[PDB]
């Protein structure tokens, strides 16, 4: 039943052991919370490599491969008897699973929380639809920032970070001070096409009024894929959101130049970077 | 640790939609569904089943077609199997199968690209259940007699041939005696079930060898009729009924359904981790005195290092380390006797021939168990280390602690990368007396003593004797003193004032007396080398003394008694009145029985080998001479104490001083596994073949001779019937005949010669004219030429031919026939030098006449000169493309005349559509008429008879060899570098004045046991598993009349047929009922042979056991051991003498359990040792005497019937594939020695 | 044989060795049908045969058939 | 970039284009066998031989010489 389950799945399982008593926390001492999970899954190649052989494929490949099993079976084996979740947004996912999550525990429904990251590159189709897109750069790298982008390119990641309330936290990272999502309307120019005149939107809700001191970012860690459209685009709504205040306000990076775009674990796989090179 | 399935980049689709491809991807390890397949063990490999193949290919139609195999009745045709799959114990192979849906073609590719299998299948329409059909020839009133064949005694036919099937492969149940009915059982695997119907095919009677399938010509399955044909035994079982019917080439089981399944010939890869350990069982005494001499090598020793060296009185130590003092001509002296001081090991120096395994030996079976802990002081530069690991490994009840201990870290050091593989114990040392933690006390103690002596007699001895253990052994040797070079060594190296320490015998003598040892061994050599056993004894206790000499075996119930007796320590065995009292082999058992262990049990044995030999009395001066020795082993041969002990055989394939030898390749492929094998005349020539002889001065290869001796012709598709596929080439030579005529003649195989059997058909007196040389070139040649154009190809004067390869010798002949009768010549030729010999030769070609035949031109070229019209008849000798393209040369009703075999072999396509050119085309194969000799031959040859007295038939270019490089003119042949033919020549002819000479021929020829077949072979228990196979090896040897003796008769089916064949193939067999343990019972049975004709041999390998420990063992299930080997040697040598003055060979199957012994067969142990005597005896005498102590004996023994497989482990060893008992009995039976070992190792 | 297909196969496959095939058929002829070339190992010989060759080529050969009728 | 031989091939039937309308021809290999079939939408054979890259193509085949003015 093990040489059925998606590597993703597989290495989760360990990630988020790996990432439980990673904080100074017995896993033991949650069995049976109100603890829930929340995945941040886009492909789940390894599912349908196994589901092709109508005599060779077996019927419990589906308890480790359909995609709810990359949740589900992580609650299954910790215990976890709060929410258990897979959510697809595509490159975001992770982030916003982290999101959805933090709410959660904020609003009273639980105390702690798995958020994970999943993408494994299996099947090269993928991939090759992607160029046909031409968001794939033939270079094979994701220049952030620099002129010299074509497009991103693509990494796996398993990754996983535990949220807990304060007063049950044996070690402390950092703390969420605030998120929210929302979605490009129909912009005219394509559904790929990054609408920066909307994620200046997001980042507002965010701040000033409703949030923290745009002042007191240190910090902003980009998308930064290397698209000649989406890095400007994205940059220029930051600072068109974030700048009246002096000083060199936000030093920017993004973790997608050193590894690659770990799509939808590339929120997560992004927080990992950031709470790295804080500690 | 354990890695895990990670879907793989290939997995995932990759060119679309496609109903007509599969890969099926094989696991074989435990865990697989596919296990089962590791059952389909061929050779000792796992082919993927030749059947599998199919069950793939039907798989994958079904799946094409959307339904399930249940509904898909299926048909195969023409199917074809190329190569076969090696499942390797470990890992992943694909079979890809695809599908052509039109065609209805179908293929199977493997991962690699290559081609597996190929044929047409498709759904089968109508069909028809008649043609699964089981009705007999009648009612048979035979149930309860009969005689059929147990699924036992089927696969140990097969696995006997090469085929090694497993459990789930192993289906047939029941079978006709000769294969033609039977039951297969039911497995719910087609895979299996299609390949025992395999079996069945393959299951001949009186058919060897091994086969696998190759092509079928009409596969049927339809699964409905074959749920109906099954049925279910009481067993509760599933089995159906399969019937061969080998007239009409079908087989039918069930469902299934072949037609014209043809299997065909595999060569056995002889796999090298089975090589047997053959040990010779001389008698060695203790006492040896100037040993060696037989070495032309350590002689012209004694005279170039007492030669350079006597004048101050060239490869190893005292050669260069003396020569290179006089080469600068005593501070650098110590520097050039050291970039070759470790050139120490040097032959002379060291004396590592039989004398240190024949005490290293005597010491091992003197302690209770095969385990020794052993230890060697000065062991750097002495390195013994390197040699008595390998001895003491070489028995299968070894276990072996060896410690290599010296006085420097440095001297261990060259020794780290040699000590490691050996598994030796390493620490430090130097001989003050000391015996470390580091010791713990040994068995055995050994020293090299040529070497830094170690500067002190007792003080070194003190420390040797403080590390006994109760018992133990001491073996050391030096360098002599009283010799010419025993001075010389003390002189050299050690530059000491003292340098001449080295003592002489007396010397060490009391240097020994001093420990409180006995000299238990001592070994003198010639130049002055020594070697010194040496035993120090701890009190004996009550010597209880047994005399075993009784035939009633009363001894029995009194050695059950002594094992009341507490710590008896010593318990002694002693015959004094048969010469034949195998008690060494008793001993053997005992001596390690849980029972009589630690009891020293010891053995005194008198075997006077002459008359002249008294010398044997106790009480006296002797027995406390041997008491105080103490030997576990004690035997007397005409004035030696010494024990019996195991040396290694000397190896060499032996030849014999013959006037007959035929040449023969002894491994398929491998041009220098070529000799001169012992022609069968050297062994008898019976009044009615005589008058036949024929002594060869020339035999000529020929192509066949080098594909064969090659490889890429099968021994197939050669015609006749073969009673040895063995001995297979040369056809052509040239002599003079009995008469002392002069003679040129053809010979359907082992033509290759000394001397041949003249085919009175074929063999021509050659003219005054031509030389014998020149003769010995014609015969095939012409002969397929002329067959090929004038008989066959009916070829008229004025046509166009086209000869390819003129240069040949097919070819030179092909066209002087073709222009005698002048036609226009088209010849074909691969250099530019051939159209030169060629356009000499034959004045009458044009330069229009040669086209190149390396390639496809010619065929353009032939179209040219010929206006598009094709040549008349083609003499096609080329293959693939080029045949393509020869057959396209045809004019209008010509003719192809095919002598080639290589499409032909593999069943290549042929364009059907050129038959409409009225065109006829010839199969050719001259070997299907010569030794056949019908009407056709004789056309044949009279068309070379005439030829020749027109001159139209001529000598070719002769290209000819020394009778020695045999090899090269094969390999000369091979690389197409000849022109004309390539002759081996033998004797130089007789010159000018008309010579009627008579040869002196001395040859050089390995031995190889062949049956005059005037004479009769008798084989004791001859039905049993082992004697029937004495027996076939017999008949293929040459037997002709065979007695097999066994106490009941013919009871099983594997019997009444291998006895009702042979008797079928024109054998003279008779089953005997008498037993040769009584005198009267032996004189009937030699009497009943004679009448057969006169007796030439006798093999003893009747047996009964009474396996039982000795507590158990009563004095007559002792009697009943021994009277089928020692009482029946003991007769049978008496009749043998009395009245068979033609007996050549005396052979008697002894075991290793007389050998190294076996608990619960102390019987078994004494019967066997005591026929070990009696053969002994003959030896000495001048008889053909031969007792062989076999190991375990593989596919038919007493093992394979009781036990299990060809797995099973027994007494340390591994069962002998009988294939390599034969060919080791082989060698054995041309042997001097009187008894010798044969055993495969364990682990 | 005059007969087709897998009919004239199984007819190739009645040869006896050194036989010899006569085939006045011509479907399987006409169609380049393949033909098992191992069946030349019983030394057989396999005749296309063709009487409209002869026929008005009125040779040798057809004067041989000629008084065989005759 | 994939000089080919053919070998003994064989056309069945040949296809008739219809004024309007799509017809499939249906290509299949054997790359093993070097074998190689033509199907049709109906499942008719159309065509058969063998094909293979051609390893050294011998340019000189082409030699449109000729010592006939
Ligand atoms: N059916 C029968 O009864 C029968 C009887 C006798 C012989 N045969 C067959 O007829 C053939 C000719 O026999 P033979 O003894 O007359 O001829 P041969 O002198 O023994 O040599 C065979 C010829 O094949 C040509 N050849 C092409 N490539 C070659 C290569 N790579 N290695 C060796 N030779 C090569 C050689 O001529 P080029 O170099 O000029 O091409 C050579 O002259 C043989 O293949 C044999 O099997 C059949
Ligand atoms: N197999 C091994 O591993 C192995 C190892 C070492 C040595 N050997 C040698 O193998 C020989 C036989 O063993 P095997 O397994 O090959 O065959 P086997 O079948 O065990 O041979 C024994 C047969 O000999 C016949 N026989 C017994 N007493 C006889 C007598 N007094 N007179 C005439 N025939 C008698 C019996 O025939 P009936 O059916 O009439 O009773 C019996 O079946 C022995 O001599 C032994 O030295 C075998
Ligand atoms: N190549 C030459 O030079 C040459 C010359 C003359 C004739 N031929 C050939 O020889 C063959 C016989 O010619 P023929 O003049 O003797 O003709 P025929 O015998 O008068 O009639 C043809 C025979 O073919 C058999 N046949 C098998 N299946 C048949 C079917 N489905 N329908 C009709 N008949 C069938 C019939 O015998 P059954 O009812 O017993 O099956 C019939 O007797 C012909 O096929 C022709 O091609 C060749």
């Amino acid at each position: 039943q093990a040489n059925t389950m998606d590597p993703q799945l597989r290495m989760l399982l360990e990630v988020t052991y790996e990432a439980i008593v990673d904080g100074g926390i017995n896993p033991a001492s949650l069995r049976g919370t109100s603890t829930g999970v929340w995945v941040g899954v886009s492909s789940s190649d390894a599912s349908e490599a196994l589901s092709r052989d109508p005599e060779t494929l077996v019927g419990y490949s589906m308890i480790g491969c359909q995609r709810a099993m990359m949740a589900n079976r992580l609650s299954f084996f910790f215990d976890f008897k709060g929410p258990s979740i897979t959510i697809d947004t595509a490159c975001s996912s992770s982030l916003l699973a982290l999101q959805s999550a933090y709410q959660a525990i904020r609003g009273g429904e639980c105390s702690a929380a798995v958020v994970g990251g999943l993408n494994v590159l299996l099947k090269p189709n993928s991939s090759l639809q992607f160029m046909k897109l031409g968001m794939l750069s033939q270079d094979g790298t994701c220049r952030s920032f620099d002129a010299e982008g074509t497009g991103y390119c693509r990494a796996e990641a398993v990754v996983a970070v535990l949220l807990t309330k304060k007063s049950l936290a044996r070690r402390v990272y950092a703390t969420i001070l605030n998120a929210g999502t929302n979605t490009d309307g129909s912009k005219e120019q394509g559904v790929t096409f990054p609408s920066g005149d909307v994620q200046e939107q997001l980042i507002r809700s965010l701040y000033a009024p409703a949030g923290p001191d745009p002042e007191s970012l240190e910090y902003i860690e980009a998308h930064g894929t290397g698209t000649k459209v989406g890095d400007p685009q994205e940059l220029n709504g930051i600072v068109n959101a974030l700048c009246a205040t002096r000083r060199e306000p936000l030093l920017i990076g993004s973790t997608k130049s050193n590894m690659g775009h770990p799509e939808p674990a590339s929120g997560v796989a992004a927080l990992i970077k950031v709470l790295l090179s804080l500690e | 640790s354990q890695a895990w399935d990670v879907p793989s980049a290939a997995d995932f689709p990759s060119g679309s939609s496609c109903s007509s491809v599969a890969v099926y991807k094989f696991d074989v390890s435990p865990e697989s569904p596919d296990h089962y397949l590791v059952d389909h063990c061929i050779d000792g490999r796992v082919l993927f089943p030749g059947t599998g193949y199919l069950w793939l290919t039907w798989k994958t139609l079904a799946r094409a077609l959307s339904q399930n195999l249940e509904e898909t009745p299926v048909v195969f045709e023409d199917v074809t199997l190329h190569q076969a799959t090696i499942l390797p114990k470990t890992g992943t192979v694909s079979l890809e199968v695809r599908l052509l849906e039109a065609s209805h073609a179908f293929e199977v590719s493997d991962s690699n690209g290559s081609l597996i299998a190929s044929g047409k299948v498709y759904q089968w329409e109508s069909p028809d259940p008649k043609l699964f059909d089981t009705r007999a020839a009648v009612d048979p009133a035979d149930s309860t007699a009969e005689f059929r064949l147990s699924q036992g005694d089927v696969y140990k036919d097969l696995r006997l041939r090469g085929y090694d099937y497993g459990p789930f492969f192993q289906l047939v149940l029941e079978s006709d005696l000769e294969g033609n009915r039977g039951r297969l059982q039911w497995n719910d695997s087609w895979v299996s079930f299609l390949d025992a119907m395999l079996h069945m095919s393959i299951l001949a009677p009186g058919q060897l060898g091994l086969y696998l399938p190759t092509r079928f010509t009409s596969i049927r399955i339809d699964p409905v009729t074959h749920r109906q044909k099954l049925y279910t035994l009481q067993d509760t079982t599933q089995a159906a009924d399969v019937v061969v019917d080998r007239n009409l080439n079908t087989v039918v089981a069930g469902g299934a359904l072949f037609l014209g399944a043809h299997s065909s010939v595999a060569p056995r890869r002889p796999q090298e981790h089975l090589k047997p350990i053959l040990e010779k069982f001389c008698f060695t005494p203790h006492v040896e005195s100037g040993c060696l001499a037989g070495n032309t090598a350590l002689q012209e020793e004694l005279q170039l290092c007492r030669g350079l060296a006597q004048a101050l009185q060239l490869p190893r130590l005292l050669a260069a380390a003396c020569q290179l003092q006089l080469n600068g001509n005593l501070g650098q002296v110590l520097a050039q006797e050291r970039p070759l001081l470790c050139d120490d090991p040097l032959l002379s120096g060291l004396l590592d021939a039989p004398a240190l395994k024949a005490c290293v030996d005597t010491a091992l079976e003197n302690m209770a168990s095969p385990k020794m802990k052993v230890v060697e002081v000065l062991a750097g530069d002495g390195q013994l280390y390197s040699r008595i690991p390998a001895l003491l490994n070489t028995q299968p009840v070894m276990d072996l602690d060896y410690t290599a201990t010296d006085r420097n870290p440095q001297a261990l050091e060259a020794a780290q990368a040699k000590l490691e593989q050996l598994h030796v114990t390493q620490g430090q040392w130097d001989p003050a007396n000391p015996a470390p933690g580091s010791l713990g006390k040994a068995d055995l103690l050994v020293c090299n003593c040529a070497l830094a002596t170690l500067g002190d007699p007792a003080v070194a001895v003190g420390n040797m004797a403080a590390t006994l253990k109760e018992g133990g052994f001491l073996l050391l040797h030096t360098l002599l003193a009283g010799h010419p070079l025993g001075e010389m060594v003390g002189f050299l190296t050690s530059p000491e004032q003292g340098g001449r320490h080295l003592l002489s015998q007396d010397q060490w003598e009391s240097l020994f007396a001093g420990a409180s040892l006995h000299l238990v061994a001592l070994k003198r050599s010639f130049y002055g080398s020594v070697l010194f056993l040496c035993r120090q004894q701890t009190p004996q206790d009550s010597p209880v003394f047994l005399s075993v000499e009784d035939t009633s075996f009363r001894w029995v119930d009194s050695l059950k008694d002594i094992l009341a007796d507490a710590s008896s320590r010593p318990v002694w065995l002693m015959a004094v009145g048969c010469s034949t009292s195998g008690v060494v082999g008793m001993v053997n058992c005992l001596r390690k029985e849980p029972g009589g262990h630690r009891i020293r049990c010891v053995l005194v044995s008198n075997l006077s080998s002459t008359s002249p030999a008294p010398e044997m009395h106790p009480s006296s001066s002797e027995l406390q001479k041997v008491l105080q020795g103490d030997l576990v082993m004690n035997v007397y041969r005409d004035g030696a104490w010494g024990a019996f002990r195991h040396f290694p055989l000397e190896q060499d394939r032996p030849e014999k001083q013959t006037e007959h030898a035929f040449v023969n390749v002894l491994s398929r492929g491998d041009l220098s596994s070529i000799r001169w094998v012992c022609s069968p005349l050297h062994y008898a020539l019976p009044a009615s073949c005589q008058d036949r002889l024929c002594s060869v001065y020339y035999t000529s290869l020929n192509f066949r001779d080098v594909m064969l001796a090659t490889g890429k012709l099968s021994p197939d598709s050669i015609p006749g019937k073969w009673l040895t596929r063995d001995c297979m080439l040369g056809m052509e030579f040239s002599g003079r005949d009995a008469s002392g005529r002069r003679v040129m003649g053809m010979v359907p195989a082992e033509g290759l010669a000394t001397s041949v059997l003249l085919l009175q058909h074929a063999t021509w007196e050659v003219p005054s004219t031509w030389t014998l040389e020149e003769a010995a070139s014609v015969p095939i040649v012409y002969t397929t030429a002329y067959y090929s154009l004038v008989v066959r190809g009916r070829m008229q004067p004025g046509e166009s031919v086209l000869i390819h390869s003129g240069s040949g010798g097919v070819g030179q002949a092909a066209i002087a026939i073709a222009l005698s009768r002048g036609c226009r010549v088209f010849t074909t030729v691969g250099s530019a030098e051939k159209r030169a010999y060629l356009q000499a030769r034959f004045p009458q070609l044009d330069e229009t006449c040669f086209a190149n035949s390396r390639d496809t031109s010619f065929e353009q070229h032939v179209l040219r000169h010929t206006a598009g019209k094709g040549v008349d008849l083609v003499l096609n000798s080329l293959a693939e493309e080029k045949l393509q393209a020869s057959v396209r040369c045809l004019a209008q009703h010509g003719r192809f005349l095919e002598i080639g075999k290589f499409d032909l072999s593999n069943n290549h396509a042929l364009g059907m559509a050129v038959f409409l050119k009225n065109v006829t085309f010839h199969g050719i194969l001259l070997d299907s008429l010569f030794e056949e000799g019908g009407a056709t031959w004789q056309e044949v040859s009279e068309l070379l008879k005439a030829g020749i007295q027109e001159g139209v038939v001529q000598p070719l270019k002769c290209t000819v060899f020394p009778r020695t490089k045999v090899e090269a003119a094969f390999r000369y042949m091979a690389q197409g570098k000849h022109i004309g033919k390539v002759v081996i020549q033998v004797r130089e002819e007789e010159q000018g004045p008309a010579p009627r000479g008579l040869p002196p021929i001395a040859l050089t020829g390995l031995s190889k046991t062949f049956c005059p077949p005037h004479k009769s072979y008798v084989i004791t228990g001859g039905l049993g598993g082992f004697g029937l196979q004495l027996a076939q090896w017999l008949r293929l040897r040459g037997a002709q009349k065979l007695v097999l003796t066994s106490r009941s008769g013919i009871r099983t089916g594997y019997q009444a047929r291998q006895v009702r064949e042979w008797r079928r193939q024109g054998v003279q067999v008779l089953v005997s009922t008498s037993n040769a343990s009584s005198l009267d019972g032996a004189r009937s049975l030699i009497t009943e042979a004679t009448q057969l004709g006169p007796v030439g041999g006798v093999f003893n390998l009747a047996m009964v056991l009474r396996d039982a420990v000795l507590e158990n063992q009563t004095p007559e299930f002792f009697q009943d051991v021994s009277k089928p080997k020692y009482s029946g040697t003991a007769n049978l040598d008496r009749v043998t003498r009395e009245a068979c003055p033609e007996l050549d060979y005396f052979v008697i199957f002894s075991s290793v359990s007389c050998g190294r012994g076996n608990a619960g067969q102390a019987n078994y142990g004494f019967a066997n040792s005591a026929m070990e005597r009696i053969c002994e005896k003959r030896r000495h005498d001048g008889l053909p005497g031969l007792a062989v102590q076999w190991g375990a004996i593989g596919d038919v023994g007493v093992v394979l019937e009781t036990m299990g497989t060809n797995d099973t482990v027994i007494g340390g060893t591994l069962p002998q594939r009988i294939a390599s008992c034969l060919e080791v009995l082989d060698l054995f039976l041309s042997q001097p020695h009187p008894v010798l070992s044969s055993f495969v190792l364990a682990e």
